């Protein structure tokens, strides 16, 4: 429990960004449970979506560790909760907090990537046919995200 | 007059922090690697003093420690982007412009550099400055 550690954790009680809720376990403090509303008016909305986020040995030198629990379709979530967004992979800067993470994560779910380099089928949907994509995206959100 | 070896100083230093009983909660000092022996690299916090276009900020820096450190003062760089006199725009400390490097004492450690700083923020003149928006980087 770094002074850094311990303010970000304060910050993430007091000062989430709207939408979204961080809260450490008491077994593990470097442990967090998340979530992130679906963003209105995205095919997300209305959904409850929960997270889990680690701060390894080495933070802040590497990123915090980050995935989905939620079942969620999205170009750049895989099928365990895997995230692809830059910031957590090769983007990273010591200077950065959990608090941009998330925001970032908030973001990618109104703003997916599906032309991100690594290929995978949801983001090939996403390009071939968006508005069915979203269509599922929408059927997921009711059946895996209910509050 | 005894000169204390770089590698028994930064040992200090170390030792210091794993003493440290977690009081002082508006600076920390730590080692960057958890491997190198020889202490180079260290990572700072400064959190920004209240009252101030600082305030609350948690603003990370990299500390290095070279072949002379305590002979010559630490290379201090601001990760987190910050409009501060003693800081130039690539985020180094200023050895002419920061008092503690100006007039460099040995004695002088790493964390006190820290606290230092974080006066330098809460100065009357200082404490006005712009910042950008809380989070930039270099």
């Amino acid at each position: 429990l770094t002074t850094r550690i311990i303010k970000e954790t304060e910050k993430l009680q007091k000062e989430c960004p709207p939408g979204i809720t961080a809260t450490p376990t008491k077994e593990n403090p470097r442990y967090f449970m998340v979530t992130i509303q679906g963003p209105p008016q995205s095919c997300y909305e209305g959904g409850l979506f929960r997270l889990e986020l680690f701060l390894p040995e080495e933070y802040p030198m590497k990123p915090p560790k980050v995935r989905f629990l939620t079942r969620i379709y999205h170009p750049n979530v895989d099928k365990v909760g895997r995230i692809c967004l830059d910031i957590i992979k090769d983007k990273w800067s010591p200077a950065l907090l959990i608090n941009k993470v998330l925001l970032s994560i908030q973001i990618l779910m109104s703003s997916p990537n599906p032309d991100d380099p690594l290929a995978n089928d949801v983001a090939e949907h996403w390009k071939e046919d968006e508005a069915s994509a979203l269509q599922t995206a929408r059927e997921w959100t009711r059946k895996y995200a209910k509050p | 007059m005894v000169e204390v070896p770089r590698n028994f100083r930064l040992l200090e230093e170390l030792e210091t922090g794993e003493k440290g009983t977690g009081s002082n909660q508006n600076v920390s000092v730590g080692l960057r690697d958890t491997a190198d022996i020889f202490f180079h690299y260290w990572n700072g916090t400064i959190v920004g003093p209240p009252s101030t276009t600082f305030e609350y900020r948690i603003l990370s820096l990299e500390i290095y420690c070279d072949e002379n450190y305590p002979k010559v003062p630490p290379h201090i760089r601001f990760l987190s982007k910050v409009n501060l006199p003693c800081v130039d725009s690539d985020g180094t400390v200023n050895r002419e412009k920061f008092h503690v490097f100006k007039h460099w004492d040995r004695r002088t450690t790493m964390e006190l550099c820290l606290s230092e700083l974080r006066k330098e923020m809460a100065q009357p003149q200082n404490r006005k400055l712009v910042q950008p928006p809380e989070g930039s980087t270099y």
